[PDB]
RNA sequence: AACCUUACCAAAUCUUGACAUCCUUUGACAACUCUAGAGAUAGAGCCUUCCGGACAAAGUGACAGGUGGUGCAU
RNA sequence: GUUGGGCACUCUAAGUUGACUGCCGGUGACAAACCGGAGGAAGGUGGGGAUGACGUCAAAUCAUCAUGCCCCUUAUGAUUUGGGCUACACACGUGCUACAAUGGACAAUACAAAGGGCAGCGAAACCGCGAGGUCAAGCAAAUCCCAUAAAGUUGUUCUCAGUUCGGAUUGUAGUCUGCAACUCGACUACAUGAAGCUGGAAUCGCUAGUAAUCGUAGAUCAGCAUGCUACGGUGAAUACGUUCC
């Protein structure tokens, strides 16, 4: 565990930390540049101070739970306006202005008919 | 803008709220302009926006600042 | 509607072991023109097998081709009837090579210098599929050698 | 002394020289085993010594430009065949029979309208 | 199907009828060119006129054109030309100034070939006596090759046809030949005939 | 090297009006003067303009035309009076245009 | 209406990202080459006519 | 295809008109700024100021104008 | 290659030579032609393009254009703002990304063509993690710029898992353009990490520098390209034969 989450053992150090939600590959390395260890590492192997120096890092970083609040609340927020938006998130649509005349089923879903 | 330049809204639309600003708010203010961007300063107002063939009522609230009365008043209706 | 047969191409041996056949082979393997990439792991097959059976590459390869190499082969013609015929001596080659290549890419372990390496080791020592191959091509001959 | 030829093939020019030595190949300054990857266009490249025996009487200069590794590499062949010629000219019933004079003609086609190639075609449907 | 011989023998054997370079004004002389080579709408119906090279070099523009009636462009003492430039001055705004030059054998020549027949069915006669006479006028001035072609409501008719007529040889598949084109159409109460012509003269290779 | 020059760029659209001007004044040159630097060619870029040879559909079947502006460099080296005046009062023909550096 | 739009696009008009460009012979607005100002179809018409500086088919 | 394009739709508007030819009155034309309006447009300061010949406007009737139909009239 | 020096070589582009069954052998009705060979860079229309016959589909286009007839002329005409052509329960077509180890990520390093460029290409330097921004040089061209081509090669690391494959979808902070990016721009950074493990019946392209793959430029274009048109780098296998569609 290191935020509250397990981690893979045999995963190296930089890519076991991608296994949180909230943060990827570019905040491993920053994070790992920060409590300094290698990234050769692997986590079966870490020691104590090394662990802890990472879990110091990542407090510092809103991940596993703040980050879920952010996004539902915003989703949530502009629902509560009627925004456009919003909208489509209450329809199960896309967003950003793609085309639903074709290919929108991860917002979809699969074929109904 | 989306940019450095600060956001966008329309002379027209800016004078008729300062115009508005002594707070009594009796009626609602009329417009074409969707492309505006929501102020702190039109909280408790009601705007009427054309989406093309009625001019709808809308209520701005504090959450609807970062925001564009366009996005309050859809041209496509769908059933 | 078609002429006369229009020759056929040719290649230029390898250097590391001359030979006509590693070159062919190489252009088989080869996807979408990365002739380094076939090289390399070609070289590296002959190394494996020069480790595993302990002899020269040239040998255990061309006794895999001679093992997976047919000498018959079966048509369609006119209801439609299958016919056996003598296979040509250079499609003997092409059709060792491809089988070859096509199963090591099939038989679905690790890496393709060492599916190729077992591949030729098996077709030496009188196996695999590639030699499948071959055992069903004679199997389905034999079968239809009455419409010769 | 020395023995000139140009080279071509595909978008390539090889002018090149030879100058008496052993057998090595400098390419604007570098070894040509580090120039170019592949010991098979070393192969290539030293055919026309291999076909006419003169494998080891010479040292070579070079400079290239235009197109790729291979098309520059049989550009260099094209050279060296050609300028053996001034070399001997007793060679060239062996380099004639053999094939290393001849510029190959070939070279890229051109993408044709309506084609997404010079040959390929749309995905062609009835429906 | 097929497409103007003019059009693919330009740069081959025939020169443009624009001869004149520019690289950041251009379209705008472009346009100007166009403009003078609309403004013929006052004598083209009278003149008779071919075709028109108008060149421009040093703040002038030495346009010649060929006609097979000279006197009805030069008027009775040289002023009609004189007229023309100053009409079009007024619309080019440089040191205009014309050529006008002969074309002999008047019916040997395409567009007017065409334009004389296109005023002939105008003036209500038979299409095929027209092109009839014209392919033997011009083979009797002398001509390698003659082909005629109208197409529309023929006959005053509700459906349309096309017809030919040919004479010698006038092969347009050939790039030596130097064979003249040409187009015209009727304003016909019926609707728009259009003629055309393919004349041959003879091969003399320019370059 | 470092020497005075008349040097003049000339550009058409096809070859056979800059070889026969540019000879004219080759012989200009070498008539008030001499030392001329022969025309050095250029590499004529040309420039493809491609069309649908249909009005409304078929856009599969096209039409290509081309300008190719063949450029055309002469260096006169030898600079006199005579020089300048011959090459100047000769701004002949419309179908090439001229640029002399001073 | 396209005489009225050839108005339009003659005239200069509010903010400069709302100009455009239509063939001048024509009015055709769509294809238009603007180092001729001319569309497509009337380009090819004056190219075969020879009344281009320069133009030619190639190849 | 953000506007324009753009034709379609809603609304606000115009009816010799957004464009052309002719006649009468005059006139050198704009532009710059302010108010109201979503702006097109109206109210203004406003000069735009004569280069037979020019410019624009204003009045008027011929006249315009149509990406409306017919590609089975061309 | 920066200057000195030279135009050798390359390259550029004008004039020319050359491929013509032109020569030889053989076959054949000596003909026509065919097979093979020498020479030559190429040999049998050298490779490719442009060139599309009388005519067929009463094919398409009256919305490039013109045009007969008909129809509207306080409207079937014209201006402006805003919207829509970007909708979505679904079906089809054409392309792009992938499903991974002939591979992903990361550091070093190499070889091109062809094209475009004036209120336009924007070198170098600096700032920013990046999209970019400030100052600013050259450049109306073989000079300066777009512009470091990528695939590659050599190294490290991953270990056959829905993964360090995949990169949709979504949320946030941003940049550039624009009179304004919600409707409805592209690009970036961060975070999330969808189906997808090689595709049913069926079906398509391609005979050589071709398919396959890799990047690159241009047209339109304020801004937007997975498309269109052009470009080159690496580079196959097979074509016995006309039995059958
Ligand atoms: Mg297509
Ligand atoms: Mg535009
Ligand atoms: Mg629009
Ligand atoms: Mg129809
Ligand atoms: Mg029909
Ligand atoms: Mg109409
Ligand atoms: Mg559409
Ligand atoms: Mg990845
Ligand atoms: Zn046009």
């Amino acid at each position: 565990r290191i935020a509250g989450v397990d981690i893979p053992r045999e995963k190296r150090v930089v890519i076991s930390l991608t296994y949180i939600y909230g943060i990827g590959t570019s905040t491993a390395q920053k994070i790992l540049e920060e409590a300094n260890v290698s990234a050769d590492t692997r986590v079966k192997d870490l020691t104590d101070d090394e662990l802890g120096r990472i879990r110091e890092v990542v407090d510092g970083y809103k991940v596993e739970g703040d980050l879920r609040r952010e996004t539902n609340l915003n989703i949530k927020r502009l629902m509560e306006i009627s925004s456009y938006r919003g909208i489509r998130h209450r329809r199960g649509l896309p967003v950003r202005g793609q085309k639903t005349k074709n290919n929108a089923r991860t917002r979809k879903g699969p074929v109904k008919t | 803008r989306s940019i450095k330049k600060g956001p966008f809204v329309d002379e027209h639309l800016m004078k008729k709220v300062e115009a508005q600003e002594g707070s009594e708010k009796k009626q609602v203010i009329k417009t074409w302009s969707r492309r505006s961007t929501i102020f702190p300063n039109f909280i408790g107002h009601t705007f009427a926006v054309y989406d093309g063939r009625k001019h709808v009522p809308v209520y701005v609230t504090e959450d609807m600042v970062g925001h564009k009365l366009g996005e309050f008043a859809p041209t496509r209706t769908f059933k | 509607p078609r002429k006369g047969s229009v020759p056929k191409r040719d290649v230029l041996p390898d250097p590391i072991h001359n030979s006509k056949l590693v070159t062919k082979l190489i252009n088989k393997i080869m996807l979408d023109g990365k002739r380094g990439t076939a090289q390399r792991i070609l070289y590296s097959a002959f190394d494996l097998v020069e480790q595993r059976s302990g002899r020269d590459a040239l040998e255990v390869f061309e006794e895999a081709i001679n093992n997976i190499m047919p000498v018959l082969e079966v048509k369609a013609r006119r209801s439609n009837y299958q016919v056996p015929v003598e296979v040509r001596p250079e499609r003997r080659t092409t059709l060792g090579l491809r089988w070859l290549v096509n199963y090591a890419r099939l038989r679905g372990e690790k890496t393709m210098e060492d599916r190729l390496a077992n591949e030729i080791l098996d077709a030496a020592n009188n196996t695999g599929g590639a030699v499948k191959k071959r055992e069903d091509t004679h199997k389905m001959a034999e079968a239809n050698k009455a419409f010769a | 002394v020395e023995y000139r030829g140009t080279g071509r093939r595909k978008n390539s020019v090889a002018r090149v020289r030879l100058v008496p030595g052993e057998g090595n190949i400098t390419v604007n300054n570098r070894d040509v085993r580090e120039y170019l990857p592949f010991e098979s266009l070393i192969l290539d490249l030293n055919q026309p010594f291999d076909v006419t025996e003169t494998k080891g009487n010479y040292d070579v200069l070079v400079n290239v430009h235009g197109g790729g590794f291979t098309g520059q590499a049989q550009a260099i062949r094209h050279g060296i065949a050609r300028a053996l010629l001034e070399a001997d000219p007793e060679y060239r019933g062996s380099l004639k029979r053999a094939g290393l004079l001849t510029r190959d003609p070939r070279m890229k086609e051109r993408k044709k309208p309506g084609l997404k190639a010079a040959r390929r075609s749309p995905q062609f449907s009835k429906r | 199907q097929k497409i103007n011989p003019i059009g693919l023998r330009v740069g081959i054997i025939r020169d443009w009828e624009a001869k004149w370079y520019a690289e950041k004004d251009f379209a705008s002389l472009l346009h100007e060119d166009l403009k003078i080579r609309k403004f013929i709408d006052n004598e083209l119906k009278e003149a008779s006129v071919s075709h028109v090279e108008i060149e421009r070099a040093a703040n002038r523009i030495n346009i010649a054109i060929h006609t097979g009636k000279p006197g009805m462009v030069i008027g009775k003492g040289g002023s009609e030309i004189e007229k023309l430039r100053n009409k079009l001055n007024a619309l080019t705004d440089k040191k205009v100034h014309i050529n006008v030059i002969e074309i002999k054998k008047v019916d040997l020549d395409a567009r007017l070939v065409a334009e004389n027949i296109a005023r002939q069915l105008e003036n209500r006669a038979s299409f095929r006596r027209v092109q009839k006479q014209a392919i033997t006028r011009a083979m009797k001035l002398g001509a390698k090759g003659i082909k005629t072609q109208v197409s529309g409501r023929l006959g005053g008719a509700d459906i349309a046809r096309a017809e030919q007529y040919s004479e010698g040889t006038v092969p347009l598949h050939t790039l030596r030949a130097d064979i003249d084109y040409a187009h015209a159409e009727a304003d016909t109460t019926y609707g728009k005939l259009g003629v055309k012509v393919w004349i041959y003269r003879g091969e003399v290779l320019p370059t | 090297m470092a020497k005075q020059k008349i040097r003049i760029r000339l550009k058409a659209y096809d070859h056979r009006v800059i070889d026969q001007s540019a000879e004219k004044i080759v012989e200009t040159a070498k008539r008030s003067g001499a030392d001329v630097s022969g025309p050095i060619p250029l590499p004529t870029e040309k420039s493809v303009y491609t069309i649908i040879r249909a009005v409304h559909k078929y856009k599969d079947s096209r039409e290509q035309f081309e300008q190719r502006t063949h450029k055309r460099l002469i260096d006169i080296v030898n600079p006199t009076p005579k020089t300048v005046d011959a090459l100047m009062g000769l701004n002949l023909p419309s179908g090439v245009d001229i640029e002399i550096k001073l | 209406a396209k005489t009225s739009m050839v108005a339009k696009q003659q005239k200069k008009q509010k903010y400069a990202v709302r100009e455009y460009t239509r063939c001048e012979r024509c009015g055709r607005p769509h294809s238009v080459y603007r180092k001729f100002k001319l569309c497509r179809i009337c380009f090819r018409e004056l190219a075969y006519k020879g009344q281009i500086p320069g133009v030619r088919k190639s190849w």
